[PDB]
């Protein structure tokens, strides 16, 4: 077994390893305590497994929010970055509430985040809203377009219905199978 | 209002530096009054108080061409940021 | 040949290009003198050249 | 140990075709699965040869010999349904070549596929492979431009189109291309910004003109 | 046996193995504990070991994101610092939120940076987005534009479709087999 | 040792061509596989010699030759479908040579590839080399303005492309180019931001551009 | 075997044996420590090494960004430094992106720095960007050239097709064989 | 040990052509593959007498020679596509030869080049190599200007020119110098502003510059 | 063997070897520590090598950069040191930039110092640009020249065609054999 990852943690290697099941690989998952886990390969499986490390991009960096950059703990707190916290959380409530309706997976949504448009006598712009989705598949998925575009709608101030754009798609094929153990 | 919020920082970041120069040789010096006399004492309370005077006005002697320039260029900078 | 090229010009200056093919001087007012005008042109027939430029830019002559 | 038990478990999504130069073609089905069997051939549990074939990748290699061999040739797709019996879709209304070409033409592709047996030619119709495009596109209620010219038409699709009109012109366009394939009849969905999707009007005098279709396209004052 | 890099990270040595099993040659990553990764080649392929380490640059670099020139843990605060380092992550949010897309294995998205219209009496200037990706291939590329532009035109206030630019490809041909010892 | 084995476990992507002056000719067909195969005899662990061939740098390399020992010749491509037997796909209207010169053509260029045992020289029409270009271009839905002259044509792309357009037009560049090359006809595509966004113009006979209230431009035809 | 040069890095090492290699001559990298490596050519070779140091400059420098020069650790900072750490941001990042392209080894990207703008009552001026790039041979790379300007052009607030400038070329020949040692 | 062997791996890159002067001429093919070889001969690891020819050097070589042997001669170029017998490019259409001073002529080039058997002189046209340069810059769609005088055309490509048309006119140029020589037609890629940047000036004849809207300069007829 | 020169620094060392090998003249280089090198010739070649010593006036400068009058230790910054600190740091990324293109081996660029218009009340002037390069041999060196101009052009706010000049050479004769120890 020839390793190529470690000290990973729990989030990114059952994605490293959901990852190289799906290509007729398999890994194994060995954990190392403080340090972390770790994932080991076969050696014909090693040339292969590399590639599909620099092809995903593996291993998954943290998602990233913007009230991650403007923290509460901090001494200065500018309405910029008050308006920044809020419409962070507006966005993260959203997507949860999305992800409860019937036979959707997962979710995102993203908020037109306005700066200038209050310290200036100009007027706030409307609104801008933009959602992906997952969906299970055998559903009418282009009729769920506008449940989701309703129930956007008149969550906030004043939208209009050319300014909310959701892109939804089915589900791949399940991956039920195990790999194989490599005979020579 | 980001000049606004340069020039405050500045100005009070040259007072920091400018107000701590001769404040720290006051009391190099004032220490090397008490600490020098721990043998032979003969310790007289206002007695210091001219030799830190002495020490001030000469280091703001050999400072006297930098604290100038200094200034010099902070005050034509401050009213080309307001004029223009 | 001949011909004039403006790269924004006002109207006077590029009517008194004109002057030499034209055989008479050219005299702008000042109203008509604030428009302004771009262009390669060719002065081969200058009658028929103001003519057709004082009804694509609105203007009126007289000789 | 034989090809078909060092797959998966799931002994039907692969189908072991054996070929006629002493070698083995693995027939997936899409470009998952394909990966999946050629990853077993590459770390070599095998001691025979064996290659891995498609659909399209099958396609997009006899098209290579035939642009080169059989130019200004019309034709539409090669369909692997049965995948030792194969379907060539060739046009009529466009070639000239007779019974006796049609047998060499037949014989010249069954040799460059050694799993096949027998290919079959039928000579599918050429204003029903429009008409099939133009009824879909229209049931669909599409904003839809068509553009026949010689040896091809073309549909164009443009406009500041909502969510909905996108997901249906690409769920069409993707079950057109698996049947006819992109030889004949090509779509151009584009988004730029006009709430008019496509059309224009000039206004003079009695009404409004219907104008022809250019390439520039007047902004949206709205 | 002759080392060419030492002392590396983790993601960097697997970026230079995945570069030189490309070109068919086969290296050796060795742990060192606390002094990082090394990474050693055999003889005979050691001059193209080389001619493939000037020519792609290697090793990696971290990547530049706008926010780290700009750190949360300073003690003053400019509303260009404040400006920049919330236009940093929602340009870093777009391009993970591209990801998750149906066939998107990578993607980078790029956000025109204006500072100064706040600051003196210009109205702000239009919005101008660009982004980049690589799509799995057997897929209908062209017809994937308009996708990328719908999700991508009502996430600010007010952009258009022409300034929205899409440059996408697919990837290249998968590396499976091994490079193969050098037998002498 | 031989050579079909210290290549890659695959041995599907690389061909092994005997060669008439006593060399191995190995043909790949992209320049990953030339790379990776020319890794191993460029290391050293085959005894005899051998060398690595291509599509394009052997296409490239009796197109050398050609213009030294043959000058003025009409010409496209030369096609390695069938490595021991390729296909030279030569102008019809463009040149004269007889039944005697095109056989002794067909010798002198045997005679640079030692691995094909016959050159097969084809003659083709030269008006659906130009015909096969625009039908393909009109399809695409791209401006275009053919410029025809003696001994070659040349289609320029003019405007502000969209990112559709100018990957349809790449899509179809690159796929006319493996067929024909390019030696007759030749694309060119260039793009320029558009002057009249918000202007207001006159188009027609005499047309003009509004640059301002006050401001007109008359561009020169 | 003589020394000529020593107390390197292992960068620049990579690149005088790079260099060396290219016109038939050996050279030998040691290690020493924390002292950094050496590296040693034959006897007969001495003459030739010297003077390829001398005509190729080496050892390289340090390349240089302009954000080295106004570091983010001093306590206060100008608007003429914050806005020229801003565009070193970004001038790094699209020369980061632009590696990901298809077919791209190496590439850079300068940018104007319009510093003066907010001095004086004259408006600020357009923006201008040049770009340089390495492209694998056996491409036709007359058609590349137009994808970086339609990335590059919406990239930013408004530039012109005219005022970006990209010279590009491809690679130089591959050097897969060993120098060889001279006979004594 | 042999100079085959003392040379890389790769035993096709260079060739080794036996001299007439008791020599032994190694052929390569460009500056990266000369010193190449060159290194190999120059630190010492060779007996005999070698030398490294190219074919840029040895085409500058042999025409400092007819600048003062054979003076007022119009040739374009020397061709090494096989080492043992150059092709002799001669104008046809500007010389006064006859057979007999073609011969002298032959056998004068052939005592400077040692590792040759027999230079083969061959008369090109003239109005061909002209031609070949004219349609090849009108099919790269570059504006150019052809200056015809007294032995020897001029091309002026001049303007200001995108980044496209740069890169079209550097890879036309480049390869008709390899195969027609810059003896006798030449190229002036001279990329330069706008002359009279913003000025707005009345051309022909009688010319002046307006400097300002009250400025007027009377440089040579613009 | 007498020595003429003593603690020189190691890229000094290496030019002096290098210029007395060219005169066919044959010098040591010997290590002495921490004390530098030394450079010892033979006794026949002294009254030659003292003579290229006084002509070629080496031992050679280290390079001044404008970034070196102006350090960043200052507590206070003038804007004309901050606008010169600026300017020296585009002077040598460009000249990092050149070097990389193709056929190029060396190269220097010079950019014009305005400083008085960012504080004065006068109009700033335009930009003017010079360079130079050396190019490897059997380049065609006219049609060379109209990409550097091209490249330089719009790396800067607005420069005319007529503000850049390129004075660029080729490299001289390779010196490849042994210089041969005086015999007597």
């Amino acid at each position: 077994d020839k390793d190529l990852l470690k000290g990973l943690d729990q989030e990114q290697a059952n994605e490293v390893i959901a990852v190289l099941q799906m290509h007729n690989i398999e890994a194994n998952k060995i954990d190392s305590g403080k340090l972390g886990y770790s994932i080991t390969v076969a050696e014909p499986d090693f040339t292969a497994a590399v590639y599909w490390i620099k092809t995903y991009q593996l291993p998954p960096r943290p998602r990233v929010e913007i009230a991650q950059m403007f923290p509460a703990d901090s001494l200065v707190s500018s309405p910029r970055a008050e308006k920044a916290r809020l419409y962070s959380a507006i966005e993260q409530r959203l997507e949860q509430s999305l992800q409860t309706m019937e036979g959707v997976l997962s979710a995102r949504v993203h908020i037109s985040y306005d700066i200038d448009a209050g310290e200036n006598g100009r007027p706030p712009k409307p609104v801008h809203l933009s959602a992906l989705a997952v969906y299970e598949r055998g559903s009418p998925l282009a009729h769920q377009i506008s449940d989701i575009k309703r129930f956007l709608k008149n969550s906030f101030a004043d939208v209009d219905y050319d300014n909310i754009s959701v892109v939804l798609s089915e589900r791949s094929d399940a991956q039920l199978q195990a790999p194989g153990t490599p005979v020579k | 209002m980001d000049d606004l919020v340069f020039a405050g920082n500045k100005a009070l970041y040259l007072v920091l530096i400018l107000s701590g120069w001769p404040t720290i040789v006051a009391t190099i010096i004032g220490l090397l009054v008490g600490l020098f006399q721990t043998v032979t004492q003969l310790q007289e309370q206002t007695l210091p108080f001219g030799i830190k005077l002495l020490g001030v006005c000469l280091c703001l002697f050999l400072l006297s061409g930098w604290y100038g320039e200094v200034l010099l260029s902070y005050g034509r900078q401050v009213i080309f940021l307001a004029l223009a | 040949g001949s011909g004039f090229v403006a790269k924004d010009d006002s109207l006077r200056t590029f009517f008194d290009a004109m002057a030499l093919q034209l055989k008479e001087p050219v005299i702008v007012s000042k109203m008509a003198a604030r428009k302004k005008i771009t262009g390669n042109f060719e002065f081969h027939d200058p009658n028929a050249l103001l003519e057709k430029l004082s009804l694509q830019l609105g203007l009126i002559w007289y000789f | 140990a034989e090809l078909d038990s060092l797959l998966g478990q799931e002994k039907e999504r692969f189908q072991v075709l054996p070929g006629r130069d002493k070698m083995l073609y693995v027939a997936a089905q899409n470009e998952r699965d394909t990966l999946w069997a050629r990853q077993v051939l590459a770390r070599g549990d095998y001691d025979k040869n064996a290659r891995v074939i498609n659909e399209n990748e099958e396609n997009k290699r006899i098209s290579i010999w035939l642009d080169t061999y059989y130019p200004q040739l019309a034709y539409y797709r090669i369909h692997f349904d049965e995948p030792r019996k194969p379907v060539f879709w060739l046009s009529r209304q466009r070639n000239t070549m007779s019974k006796k070409e049609l047998e060499v033409l037949s014989q010249k592709l069954r040799a460059l596929m050694p799993y096949a047996d027998s290919v079959n030619i039928t000579l599918m119709d050429d204003v029903t492979a429009a008409g099939q495009a133009e009824a879909g596109l229209k049931q669909q209620a599409l904003p839809y431009s068509r553009r026949n010219h010689k040896g091809g038409v073309t549909f164009v699709i443009q406009g500041a189109l909502d969510d909905v009109e996108i997901l249906r012109a690409r769920q069409f366009v993707d079950s057109y291309y698996r049947t006819w394939g992109g030889r004949y009849v090509q779509f151009a969905i584009e988004l730029k910004d006009d709430w008019l999707k496509g059309r224009s009007f000039q206004y003079g005098a009695e009404g409004y003109i219907k104008m022809s279709p250019g390439h520039w396209y007047f902004p949206s004052p709205l």
